[PDB]
């Protein structure tokens, strides 16, 4: 079916900026809203961030990121945006989306680095 | 015909096997000596230490330079006639599955040869037919219990891809498996994950969760998952080091020294006694003996005692066997079913109730069946 | 002196015993195969089925009409010299107890004769000294493990009367025990009750609770409680039917038929292998090997390897033994301690830590001790 | 020490009488108040009734006899009296006391029978 993910929003920013990441899904069967975002440092033991799950009622945030990272669902354009606020300098790692159509699909193309 | 003294030689070798099986059934069901958790530590010992050293005692004394090659090709032709008629069933009939191709191959063509088959045929026909049964135990441990392991791992690895990649799996390039996982048959959560590349390619990675593909790829996923199940198995070190010693001991006439030969023989003397003890504990822990209904139990003792010895009568006459070598071949096909086809089918859940009747209800009626061919052939 | 070939015959018979003991220590401590509840069902099998059939295999082949009566009186004089010096200690010294009279008799004069003692002496001196060790296993099972049972039941039945009848027990007429109770050593609640009669008499009745006397009465209470512990014991049917068959088989030349002789020999071949396997599981379940301090462990290996073989040197020279029959008698006194003196002292709590060092730390240093008398005697 | 129990109070009575049993202890070492009373029918599986235990605070009665059988301690005369009230006809069995001086001592001499 020639499935393809499109990720954008990467850029260099200082401590205290505002970025708007993107994950444009296309070329799929009937999708379920279970898209995610997480980090991967050059070390190990990665950590999960957010969730845009079924009803938009509860979103699984972590401890330090609760009440400060806005996630948003757009089922028309099939794109979930993750709005970051008060960007801490420990965000040099790679960020990418994890759309789930029964088996998780993901890409690698970002430029998230906070100075 | 047979004489009345021959009926005493058969009973001398087989009545000591049922005595060790009723003492273990009675000590759990009747007189209640063993707790069902204490009873699980005896089966754990027989499966790891007693029987993998009983099979080393037999294979290391085999002479692989003087095997009987015509008898041994009528045994390997039984399991090709049967395995090809089932291939003309799941490819030509419309309700043929792979759950039944494994079960109808395990019932009809894999008997109990090591524990019951060697003492039975040695008492019926003498010390040369106990040398022919060891040649069959070699070919089950090393070929026909490995092909059957490739079928349970192909059955499980096509469920995990056909469920999670229903409309996409034609573009998978390679599948890795993390080394935490040892069997992917639904017991562990088994989260899967894909790497979408730049031109519709896909890298699948099977992981551990916490709270059709091309045949250049499917044959790579199976060999990884078979090698991980083949080095955690005690019967693959009893056959690796059994055959390797008998290829050396029977050419340069090396005899194994008495320190090492008695260090093995102190545990392997507990082989044939504890195996029948562990087999009577298991028929005390099941609820009923016939655990699958009365229709599916007659089906398990008609594939086993009729379709077995009626396809080694046409695969032993079409090779050239006559006389006594025809009579040993038919009788060993009517042995009850072995235990390793039940160990696999309990783990993978491919009909675990039809293969637990046929092990238990096989043993209880195996002795008046094999003594019924032994009278009818000798006439 | 000894030759270098004799050191290979000793190692051929004893290195296969330590191999089955380290495989069971390693599979619990090191590689963690057995759960401590699964490990309790193997000791339950060895204690009931494997060893009481290993002792039937040896006693039924004994010839009781041609025993060596002079060797067998130097063994029964060891255990009278020792048992009379302890009687001149608790009756003449002021701090002598009966807790130590049992323990110093079990350490110094009751070794491991059945599992370790028969293969060791048969390799050192030949097939006649393995026929003398069976004559000692007969006298331990039938006499010296029954006198020691009269001491544990006298020790327990005087606590229950001296605690509950401190100022009254001189007027007890008879003591009954209800058949619910099998051992009155504090494990059960043990309510007692008296019938006051018309002239200061008293009928004591021992019951089960729910939420000095004259010696015509104390000898009646003990024989009831010994008979209830003697018919629930597997080693008293291996010796009742072992000796009764050997008195008949060796006079009218009756040979036991091969149906029955192979029905017993299928479980008793697992005797000597599983007993050393069950003995290495037990040294993996204790916290430490030396479980009683360093003072009380040297005291357990100085009564056992010094005071043992220095009181059969004066009880074998004062009878008339010379030559080789003197050398077999001293070496079998330096065997490590048997297991049945530990089974008793764990139940009755009469020093269960001093008799668990000496079984475990006996076995590990028993082989360089008995090979040190075998060199020094042969010079 | 020539220990001896004395029991009295037995007699034939109708349904609805009033009896006063007796258990006179004598010839003992230092006694503890743990005296009892119970029944023994010609059948089996006897049943316990009362208790005059240590402090006189709680007395272990049975279900059907609660609040109707008065027990009393007299440490001067060393005699515990069991006063029965509203005597039911199922009291034909033998009643006797079970003084405990470490081992329970008891006698047999009563004539309790309710008609
Ligand atoms: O009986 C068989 O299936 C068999 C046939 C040929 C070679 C080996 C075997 C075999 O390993 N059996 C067993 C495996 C584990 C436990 C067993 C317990 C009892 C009997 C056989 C057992
Ligand atoms: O070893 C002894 O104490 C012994 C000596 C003479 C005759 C019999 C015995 C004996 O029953 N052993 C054992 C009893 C129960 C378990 C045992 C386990 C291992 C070894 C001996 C055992």
């Amino acid at each position: 079916s020639q499935v393809q993910l499109v990720e954008s929003g990467g850029g260099l920013v200082q401590a205290g900026g505002s970025l708007r990441l993107s994950c444009a899904a296309s070329g799929f069967p009937v999708n379920i809203s279970w898209m995610e975002w997480y980090r991967q440092v050059p070390g190990k033991e990665r950590e999960w961030v957010a969730a845009i799950q079924s009803t938009g009622s509860y979103t699984w945030y972590a401890d330090s990121v609760k009440g400060r990272f806005t996630i948003s669902r757009d089922n028309a354009k099939n794109t979930v945006y993750l709005q970051m606020n008060s960007l801490k300098p420990e965000d040099t790692a790679v960020y990418y989306c994890r759309v789930k159509v029964g088996a998780y699909y993901r890409g690698q193309g970002t430029q998230v680095t906070v100075s | 015909m047979i004489t009345a003294a021959d009926f005493y030689h058969v009973m001398t070798a087989m009545v000591p096997l049922y005595v060790a099986m009723i003492l273990a059934y009675g000590s759990v069901k009747w007189w209640k000596i063993f707790t069902p958790d204490q009873c699980s530590g005896i089966n754990r010992f027989v499966a790891l230490f007693a029987v993998p050293l009983l099979s080393f005692h037999f294979i290391a004394a085999n002479n692989p330079y003087a095997m009987n090659l015509r008898f041994l090709a009528a045994d390997s032709l039984q399991k090709v006639i049967v395995l090809s008629l089932l291939f003309l069933w799941c490819k030509l009939s419309r309700n043929g599955s792979l759950d039944w191709t494994i079960t109808l191959f395990s019932l009809s063509t894999l008997p109990n040869t090591l524990v019951m088959g060697i003492p039975l045929l040695k008492g019926m026909y003498g010390n040369f037919s106990g040398d022919l049964m060891v040649q069959i135990v070699v070919l089950q441990c090393i070929i026909w219990y490995t092909l059957m392991l490739f079928l349970f791992e192909y059955r499980g690895a096509k469920l995990l891809i056909s469920e999670q990649f229903p409309d996409t799996a034609g573009s998978i390039v390679s599948i890795h498996v993390d080394s935490d996982i040892m069997s992917l048959d639904g017991r562990q959560p088994l989260e899967t994950e894909a790497e979408i590349k730049e031109d519709g390619k896909l890298h699948v990675t099977v992981r551990r969760s916490n709270a059709m593909p091309p045949t250049s790829v499917m044959t790579r996923l199976i060999l990884i998952m078979v090698w991980r199940k083949l080095i955690r198995n005690p019967n693959s070190y009893s056959s690796l080091f059994g055959i390797t010693w008998s290829l050396i001991s029977f050419k340069w006439n090396i005899e194994m020294p008495a320190l090492i030969a008695k260090s093995i023989s102190i545990l392997s003397d507990a082989g044939l006694g504890m195996a029948m003890f562990s087999l009577g504990l298991f028929m005390a822990l099941n609820p009923r003996i016939i655990a699958c209904g009365n229709r599916r139990a007659a089906f398990a003792a008609a594939m086993r005692f009729v379709v077995g010895p009626a396809v080694m009568l046409v695969a032993s006459y079409a090779v050239g066997l006559r006389g006594v070598l025809l009579h040993v071949a038919i009788i060993q096909a009517a042995l009850p079913q072995g235990i390793v086809p039940f160990v696999f089918a309990k783990e993978y859940n491919v009909h675990p109730d039809i293969l637990s009747t046929a092990v238990i209800f096989g043993m209880l009626i195996a002795l008046p069946i094999t003594l019924l061919y032994y009278i009818l052939l000798g006439l």
